[PDB]
């Protein structure tokens, strides 16, 4: 039997957990996922990997997931395990509702799943979820607010990040751009189209390659939406018209 | 049963009766129903006797343990709050005591009453038992912050004695203890019928 | 070797290598010798010490009013089964108010012991035991390995030199029938010392003796008891 | 007596691949063909059912199956396997329909069926799943038609291809299949995806073929195929 | 690889075999059985004057009349030390008496090797305990010395050392050892042999010492009275 | 419905002396308003040293008895050494309380001697409140047994009497006139009165006939 | 459930899956607490954040109880799981007995959580070491560590994570009572020894300190960096 | 069992010079109606001892089967040992006291009769668990009605022949058939002794009803 354990949660002469190590791998080969916070809003921004001619689109998105009435995150790795791992996140959201009669507040929700990534990799000799995690929200507290989930189980309030494909160089590429305490809205969806030409793999950019959605509060609202295809083409195309204007 | 406790300037004075009763008859007449726990841990019993020696000496085995672990003792609301918690584990089960915890830690002089409810206060004065009221009144007129040893010593006498002599269930001897800074010392084992022949003059 | 680390697995040969090397850890005790007579049964035990500050191992142990053991191999090993051999002693004098006849405990122990042999994740009992008792049938010597087989005996000797203590033994064994309880003895004695060193014989601190039969009760002498029966000795000859 | 093993037999390896599901994508991607087709008015799924000798009974065992009134199966694959996911596709869609009293909308199901096959590249002494499924079904007056494999990941489709030539199938269907099919023309280039990968001469018996529409699902009639089959 | 219940070709566990080593690694301790009483001592191992002296605690209290010698995994050590706390109250509150010497060791021997993998519990243990003990004290069969290791075998000792420096400490007592020591000599002897087998001088805070003797309980030394039995040297 | 208990009558005594202790009872055991045998005694050899008494439910004194007897056994493998009176009272408490909720129909009493040498005697009720004592009496005559043992071995309500200390010819006619009385009056006590002494040479029993009506 | 012992002893006496923890924690970031006279103060670093990270949620100081606060080093999602164990723990002692947690308590609670890991079937030790801050009801102040064994110490002053070795050593060369005469110099001895392995910059270091009776306090990065000030014109100078 | 369907009334017991003698009559109630008037409520354990069962006979006939089957057991292993008269007593009464303390009794009083060692055996065994050894035993009606004349011709004659036993025994017989409403005049009796149990044919105890033509 022990002739046949892979011995998952187990540690290394270094000192560090190798499936972990692993399975950050697996989201290097995923998709380019970024997510950015503005003064008046947050979004996500994401590389579609589901791509063809053939393809249906049924539902509202590939990698944007509604968790809350506050809250939605977006998904780099094995889809199966995201799939997992945001269901678990809708029924924490709902545990919290029906116990206190609020909303659950944005980190906490953070907390509780990286608390079950954590424990997958201490005790049960499973493998770890192979997923990062990027939640955009609004609570009470800290207002907009954005995270990032690693599959070591450990999470990071950020103001621009990104995770997946070629993500070392989209930060640092945020890392120039990214206006703190001046950021708007517009801004954000700006630098998101910017970041992610440079940064995908196809090169031209396309209304059916990425995903963008926005968390904004609205009268007294927080509204959630995953923008239409004619919203994205004229986002591509503001930037393209810019890349024309950039030469004398 | 009849049981009293009550603090003043000087310590904490402890006093109860010696009386078993089974039905109507009396099984035993020299019954203890203090238990000393540790050199400042005093337990007093009313109820159901099994229940009461189990129940305060299972406190006292982890009073035992305490001292072992943490090597410092354990406080008097520590003690009196874990026999409560025993206590709430069987709810509705059908155990009937009644205890008064006494001691002596950091916080001074420590008086706590414990049901077999969980009820769990602490105060100036407890009295437990069939004989309780009778034990109030005679504590109650007879009683300031102000006492020397003798006159404590004086009403926890008086107020058992009373109290057995209006208790059909309870009799016996008075056994009291002093509560002092450095432990209790016992003060005496009075027959409670030679008493109300001595105040009858 | 990979055929030696599970007790779940053959060895080509047809046998089984983590019994035999717990088969391993009995022969390394020191020597415990069992014999006995048509109405007493004998055990006689050589106590060991790791240095002379400290004591002389427990060798016989108490199981019942007519039954002990003596053991060779690891200490915890010895001590749960045991434990496990008073607990069906008890729970026979609970129910039915007799003793339990010497062989049906032993089945038990075979039993028992064979369970652990064919688990994966577990192993074999450490230890081999020499038991006396006395029931209906008279007096009983049984003999239990790590292997859970266990045989009937006239006289056996187990643990460290214990070939030596069994060729005399061999020798004697159509004189016990008829020996003197105190003849019986100094046969158990004179085989066990077979076993020491030319060097070194039997002490006062270092032999463990116990006595079950018609007579009495299982008995331990250990110190003092046990000069009596030492007193009264053929000397050591070569 | 028996107990299971506890630890995972699908792991991550140093390149962050599961190799495991890719192992089990390789015995999907070798088994017999499969064409589902997404057709405007209905939904459409076809197979290869050649036995490989005479000696068979054609009429005995099926691989294009009900799961219930509206939804349909395929796969390509591991027969037994399939087997598995089906049953658990039919509780699936009662346990739907005993709580909310409505025929279980197909996006539904897949995701329930889709979970099943992730436990099984997570949980201990266990392989992954050897098949990849095709799911049709009609609720809310509109076809679909999805896809689920061994990673526990789901797909919907407008028209795709599985199995032996999934690749040469699939760009065959993208010149082939365009949108607003009538079904029954749907069939035809279902059968036509299907002999670009046969190997032998078709026979109403050499193939599998159900259809899904207002009406239900149901599987072709031998007698139906043949008519088809000129 | 092999299971944690393995036989040696020898006919010994790996496990606990590799336990023995690591009390290999423990500070050195030594307990001496005298006619009139009994005495625990143990080195500290101080690896900064900035950790708190009375910090380290390798000789505890079990009961009124015992006390137990640690030395090997401290960590491991707490854990059986508890449960002989425990086993000394639960007597106390089922039997109304103190537990023998014998009886104690005997119970923390029982937790000896009850350690696997397969057919077992969800919290029952994956290893031995790296841990040797010197379990000393008083009862109605006078003064006792007990000494304990991994394999469970427990046996009297008139005296002993166990540690890094155990066969060193162990011949040192054997030519300075008569069963007729008084207990100012039995504290003495352990003080000196200390400091020959340490790596570091004997200082007042540097060590711990016990003694159970019939008239009075189990008692931890005081700093003032460490600088009494260490003022003759 | 069903009833887990029955009533089978006997009563039990303990006296304490400097160094003896006496555990007596009648030999009746009984059911309704039949005898079931005149020849059931209660006292019970434990070890040389200790000796039970008990009565009520003979269903429960039996299992009980023989819990006790295992429990010995258990104690002196463990131990190495016999359980003391005191320590077989204790023990006895707490196997009493384990049924607090479904009790052993069962009034014990224990008599032997202290590690001193001393008589010691200790009275239990069916739930296991126990304490130490020089005399008591359990069962259905108990009452009967208490007041000529309160009056005489405690010296109660008598003014000029000088307070002999107890002997072991004067405790025995004492056990011997409480029985005969209560034989008189309870129906559930005749037929035998054994009594067994506890002391440093052992146990010794002795049998005195009473009314068998 | 999964029954296989992870950690388990070497041939030469070594607890491997231990002592891959213990490197675990010398990988963390520098964590440093000192024992005043009157207050206790931690000090955390390696901080190295992207300043396009929100701070507020990646800090290294954590109260425990409204008495107890801790500091940690190494693997920071174990630390989680092991803050929130101690969390609960200081809210059941609270339940059980009327008292408030003592530092000592928590502290070997902790510890007995770590150690309980490394001897359970099925898990792996935790990654961290603390460092435990509290004062007793008596208010005596008291300074705590553990590390992945189970083991614990009560210290004057300690580091644990990367600079463990450089900055312990700088306290045992800097901890007399001229540093310790008034809480201004306690702080700064920790912000002193703490700027003496990061890379360098006040803005780096988040500290915490708590008075005999106050609740606890972080401190603004403001504050420290008026007492880094204090360090800056008091190093060309003195 | 709660309540009891089929039941057997009084058994009887006692023992003479050599051996054991035992009487239960072959009537099985449903209430009070007399359902089966030729059934056994007695067997043979082994070739020491013997036993007789009042109350509900499916409890009967289960603790038949069980003690059977610990019988063939025993005799499997073929070691020397067979269970003493005494062993059975003991382990009856453990067994009953289980199933009494479980609330789940087996409704049944027991009279166990037996030979060895050149010593009878006579034990009495309850649903409750209580349990006796005595030299007479009577259950149920024959508590009050056979147990009176039992100890009183022992009290007289201490030692009986078998002759004697079998002679007072169809004397308790005829007593409990003229007073018991839930007896019958069909009847068994088992012997134990140094050749081991017998027991014997149906067998009817003498009437007399003369007394009938005496109310004028
Ligand atoms: C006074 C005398 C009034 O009862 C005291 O409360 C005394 C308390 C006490 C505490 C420790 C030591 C000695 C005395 N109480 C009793 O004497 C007590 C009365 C009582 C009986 C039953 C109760 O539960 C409903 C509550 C109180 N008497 C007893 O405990 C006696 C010794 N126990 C029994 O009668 C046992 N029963 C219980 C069921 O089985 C049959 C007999
Ligand atoms: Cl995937
Ligand atoms: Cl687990
Ligand atoms: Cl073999
Ligand atoms: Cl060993
Ligand atoms: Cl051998
Ligand atoms: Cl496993
Ligand atoms: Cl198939
Ligand atoms: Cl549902
Ligand atoms: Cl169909
Ligand atoms: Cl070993
Ligand atoms: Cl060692
Ligand atoms: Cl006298
Ligand atoms: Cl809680
Ligand atoms: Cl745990
Ligand atoms: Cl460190
Ligand atoms: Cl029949
Ligand atoms: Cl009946
Ligand atoms: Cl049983
Ligand atoms: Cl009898
Ligand atoms: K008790
Ligand atoms: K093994
Ligand atoms: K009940
Ligand atoms: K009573
Ligand atoms: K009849």
């Amino acid at each position: 039997s022990r002739r046949y354990d892979s011995r998952t949660t187990i540690f290394s002469p270094e000192g560090r957990l190798y499936q972990v190590e692993y399975a950050m791998e697996a989201i290097g080969h995923a998709g380019t996922c970024l997510g950015i916070l503005a003064n008046d809003g947050v979004l996500l921004a994401a590389e579609r990997r589901n791509i063809h001619k053939l393809l249906d689109e049924v539902f509202f998105s590939e990698k944007i997931y509604k968790l809350n009435e506050d809250m939605a995150c977006s998904v780099a790795g094995i889809t199966s395990d995201a799939n997992v791992l945001t269901n678990e996140l809708r029924l924490i959201a709902q545990r919290y509702l029906l116990q206190y009669q609020e909303p659950i507040p944005c980190e906490q929700l953070v907390t509780a799943l990286c608390d079950i990534k954590q424990a997958y990799t201490q005790f049960g000799g499973k493998r770890p979820f192979g997923v990062s995690l990027l939640y955009i929200g609004w609570d009470k507290h800290y207002g907009f607010q954005l995270y990032q989930s690693d599959p070591s189980g450990n999470y990071g309030g950020w103001k621009a990040t990104c995770i997946g494909n070629n993500s070392a160089a989209a930060v640092s590429m945020l890392k120039q751009d990214y206006k703190e305490g001046e950021m708007t809205l517009k801004s954000a969806l700006a630098l998101a189209v910017k970041v992610l030409n440079k940064t995908m793999d196809v090169s031209k950019l396309s209304a059916e390659k990425v995903e963008i959605a926005t968390l904004t509060r609205e009268s007294g609202k927080t509204v959630i939406r995953v923008l239409k295809q004619k919203e994205v083409e004229q986002l591509i195309k503001k930037h393209e018209e810019e890349e024309a204007k950039a030469e004398r | 049963t009849t049981t009293l406790a009550f603090k003043f300037q000087h310590g904490v004075i402890v006093a109860v009766d010696s009386r078993a009763t089974a039905g109507s008859y009396i099984s035993s007449l020299r019954m203890n129903k203090v238990i000393e726990i540790n050199p400042y841990l005093l337990g007093t019993m009313s109820g159901c006797a099994a229940d009461c020696q189990y129940w305060e000496r299972l406190l006292a085995k982890e009073c035992r343990l305490y001292y072992l672990r943490n090597g410092e003792r354990i406080s008097v609301s520590a003690a009196s709050k874990l026999l409560s918690n025993m206590m709430l584990q069987y709810r509705g089960m059908g155990l009937s005591m009644g205890s008064m915890i006494c001691g002596w830690d950091k916080k001074g002089p420590g008086l706590y009453y414990v049901d077999d409810n969980g009820t769990r206060l602490s105060g100036q004065m407890f009295s437990t038992g069939s004989g309780n009221t009778y034990a109030y009144g005679v504590m109650d007129s007879g009683y300031r912050q102000d006492l020397s040893p003798e006159e404590a010593y004086d009403l926890g006498r008086r107020a058992i004695a009373y109290a057995t002599h209006r208790d059909n269930y309870s009799g016996g001897v008075v056994n009291m203890y002093h509560m002092k800074e450095d432990g209790w010392v016992k003060v005496e084992s009075s027959d409670v019928s030679d008493l109300l022949y001595k105040y009858g003059e | 070797n990979q055929y030696d680390n599970d007790v779940t697995v053959w060895s080509p040969q047809g046998r089984i290598h983590q019994i035999e090397y717990a088969m391993e850890a009995v022969k390394q005790g020191s020597a415990t010798v069992g014999l006995k007579s048509k109405t007493h049964a004998v055990l006689v035990a050589l106590k060991r010490a790791q240095s002379e500050l400290a004591a002389h191992q427990k060798k016989i142990l108490h199981v019942d009013n007519h039954i002990g053991i003596s053991i060779a191999g690891l200490t915890a090993d010895a001590r749960l089964l045991c434990n496990f051999m008073r607990q069906e002693c008890l729970d026979s004098r609970f129910v039915f108010d007799r003793p339990l006849p010497v062989s049906r405990l032993v089945s038990l122990i075979g039993s028992k012991t064979q369970i652990p042999t064919q688990r994966y994740g577990r192993r074999p009992y450490g230890v081999g035991l020499l038991i006396a008792g006395y029931d209906d049938m008279g007096p009983h010597i049984f003999q239990t390995c790590p292997s859970a087989n266990y045989f009937d005996c006239r006289a056996m000797s187990i643990g460290a030199r214990s070939q030596s203590a069994r060729t005399y033994l061999e020798r004697h064994m159509s004189e016990f029938m008829e020996c003197n309880l105190d003849e019986l003895v100094k046969h158990g004695l004179r085989a066990l010392r077979e076993t020491l060193p030319a060097e070194q014989d039997l002490t006062t601190k270092n032999v463990s003796i116990g006595i079950v039969g018609k007579d009495l009760e299982f008995t331990i002498y250990d110190d003092d008891d046990v000069s009596p029966f030492l007193d009264g000795l053929e000397e050591r000859p070569q | 007596a028996k107990r299971g093993y506890s630890f995972s037999l699908t792991t991550f390896s140093p390149s962050g691949k599961l190799v495991q599901i890719e192992y089990a994508l390789a015995a999907v991607a070798g088994g017999a063909p499969s064409v589902g087709i997404k057709a405007a008015n209905g939904v459409v799924l076809a197979t290869e059912k050649k036995q490989k000798s005479i000696l068979y009974d054609e009429r005995s065992v099926h691989k294009v199956e009900p799961i219930t009134k509206h939804i349909g199966l395929v796969y390509s694959g591991m027969g037994p396997d399939y087997r598995v996911l089906v049953h658990r596709a039919r509780k699936l869609a009662q346990q739907y329909y005993l709580v909310y009293q409505e025929p279980i909308p197909t996006a539904q199901l897949v995701q329930r069926v889709a979970s099943v096959m992730q436990e099984y590249t997570q949980s201990g002494g266990v392989r992954p799943f050897g098949v990849s499924l095709l799911i049709c079904g009609w609720n809310e007056g509109r076809p679909y038609l999805f896809q689920s494999d061994p990673s526990g990941a789901y797909f919907a489709w407008k028209a795709t291809a599985m199995g032996k030539n999934y690749v040469n199938g699939k760009t065959f269907l993208e010149k082939r299949y365009n949108e607003d099919l009538e079904l029954e023309d749907a069939i035809h280039t279902a059968i036509l995806t299907l002999k670009e990968s046969f190997e032998g001469q078709m026979t109403e018996d050499n193939i599998e073929v159900g259809i899904c529409n207002e009406a239900g699902f149901r599987r072709l009639t031998p007698t139906e195929v043949r008519d088809y089959l000129a | 690889d092999r299971g944690v219940n393995t036989f040696s070709p020898e006919g010994r566990l790996f496990q606990v075999e590799y336990a023995i080593e690591a009390i290999k690694l423990g500070s050195t301790a030594i307990g001496i059985q005298t006619s009139e009483g009994v005495c625990l001592a143990v080195e500290k191992r101080i690896t900064s004057p900035l950790m708190e002296p009375s910090s380290i605690e390798k000789i505890v209290e079990i009961d009124a009349h015992i006390g137990c010698a640690m030395s090997g995994l401290i960590a491991d050590a707490k854990t059986l030390i508890d449960k002989a706390r425990v086993e000394t109250q639960n007597h106390w509150f089922t039997y109304n008496e103190t537990m023998t010497v014998e009886s104690v060791t005997q119970a923390v021997s029982n937790l000896a090797l009850q350690f696997g993998e397969e057919d077992a519990d969800p919290g029952a243990m994956s290893r031995p305990f790296g841990v040797a003990l010197l379990f000393g004290g008083v009862d109605e069969k006078g003064p006792q010395l007990f000494h304990m290791d991994p394999s469970g075998t427990f046996v009297q000792c008139d005296a002993r050392a166990i540690g890094s420096a155990s066969e060193g400490a162990q011949s040192s007592l054997q030519e300075v050892y008569h069963k007729s020591m008084t207990l100012k000599e039995a504290i003495k002897s352990s003080l000196i042999i200390l400091k020959q087998v340490m790596e570091e001088k004997l200082n007042a805070t540097n060590i711990e010492l016990a003694t159970v003797q019939p008239g009075q309980n189990f008692h931890m030394f005081t700093k003032e009275e460490l600088e009494e039995v260490i003022k003759d040297i | 419905r069903f009833s887990p208990y029955a009533f089978n009558g006997g009563t039990v005594l303990a006296i304490a002396g400097e160094d003896f202790s006496i555990v007596a009872s009648d030999t009746r055991l009984s059911e309704g308003f039949s005898i079931h045998t005149r020849d059931s005694p209660k006292c019970y050899k434990l070890t040389d040293k200790t000796v039970i008494g008990c009565s009520g439910f003979h269903g429960d004194c039996l299992t009980l008895t023989k819990i006790i007897e295992a429990r010995l056994k258990m104690y002196k493998h463990s131990n190495n050494k016999a359980m003391t009176t005191g320590a077989i009272a204790a023990m006895l408490s707490t196997i009493l309380y384990s049924r607090r909720f479904f009790p052993y129909y069962v009034y014990n009493i224990i008599g032997g001697l202290d590690e001193e040498g001393k008589g010691a005697v200790y009275s239990f009720d069916p739930v296991g409140s126990y304490q130490r004592d020089s005399f008591k009496a359990g069962g259905s005559a108990s009452a009967m047994l208490q007041p000529l043992l309160d009056n005489q071995v405690g010296f109660k309500n008598m003014q000029n009497v000088e307070h002999v200390p107890l002997t072991l010819d004067r405790a025995m006619r004492l056990v011997k006139d409480v029985f005969i009385s209560a034989a008189e009056r309870d129906v559930y006590t005749g037929d035998a009165l054994r009594i067994c002494i506890v002391t440093k040479e052992g146990i010794r029993e002795e049998t005195v006939p009473l009314r068998k009506d | 459930s999964y029954d296989r012992a992870i950690t388990v002893f070497s041939p030469d006496g070594h607890l491997f899956q231990v002592e891959y923890a213990q490197e675990a924690v010398k990988k963390g970031s520098t964590a440093v607490g000192v024992r005043g006279k009157d207050i206790v103060v931690l000090g955390v670093e390696k901080k190295s954040v992207a300043k396009l990270q929100d701070e507020r949620t990646v800090r290294k100081i954590c109260a425990l109880d409204d008495n107890v606060c801790m500091a940690f080093a190494g693997l920071t999602a174990d630390a989680r799981i092991v803050i929130n164990r101690a969390r609960v723990e200081c809210q059941s002692h609270r339940l059980t007995v009327e008292d408030p947690v003592t530092v000592e308590y928590i502290t070997r609670y902790i510890a007995s959580l770590k150690q309980r890991y490394t001897q359970s079937n099925g898990r792996r030790p935790f990654g961290i070491s603390a460092l435990i801050v509290g004062f007793d009801f008596d208010g005596t102040p008291r300074l705590y560590q553990t590390d992945p064994s189970g083991t614990y110490h009560a210290w004057k002053a300690n580091a644990i994570g990367r600079g463990a070795k450089s900055v312990r050593e700088f306290l045992e060369k800097n901890y007399t009572d001229d540093a310790i005469e008034t809480d201004d110099l306690t702080i700064k001895l920790v912000i002193k020894a703490l700027l003496e392995v990061v890379q360098s910059g006040g803005k780096n270091i988040e500290l915490a300190v708590m008075r005999r009776d106050q609740p606890l306090k972080i401190l603004n990065p403001e504050e420290i960096e008026k007492y880094v000030a204090e360090i800056e014109k008091e190093k060309e100078e003195n | 069992t709660q309540n009891p369907m089929v039941t057997g009334t009084s058994v009887l017991g006692v023992k003479f010079d050599g051996g054991v003698v035992i009487a239960a009559d072959m009537l099985g109630s449903y209430g009070s109606l007399a359902r089966f008037r030729n059934i056994s409520r007695i067997m043979r354990v082994n070739d020491s001892t013997m036993l007789g069962a009042s109350g509900d006979y499916a409890d009967f006939q289960y603790l038949k089967q069980v003690l059977g089957q610990m019988v063939i057991d025993e005799e499997l292993l073929g070691d020397g040992h067979s269970y003493s008269p005494r062993a059975i007593h003991s382990w009856l009464t453990r067994a009953m006291y289980s199933r009494r303390s479980k609330m789940n009794p087996l409704w049944n009083t027991m009279v166990i009769g037996g030979y060895a060692d050149g010593e009878s055996f006579l034990g009495y065994v309850d649903m409750l668990g209580v349990a006796y050894e005595a030299p007479s035993l009577a259950t149920g009606y024959g508590a009050y009605l056979a147990q009176p004349l039992l100890r009183e011709v022992l009290e007289k004659q201490p030692v009986l022949s078998q002759t004697e036993a079998r002679e007072l025994v169809e004397r308790c017989m005829r007593v409990l058939y003229y007073r018991d409403a839930r007896s019958y005049n069909r009847f068994q009796i088992a012997t134990v002794t140094e050749k081991g149990v017998e027991i014997e044919g149906p067998l009817s105890a003498q009437t007399n009803w003369d007394i009938a033509h005496m109310i004028s």
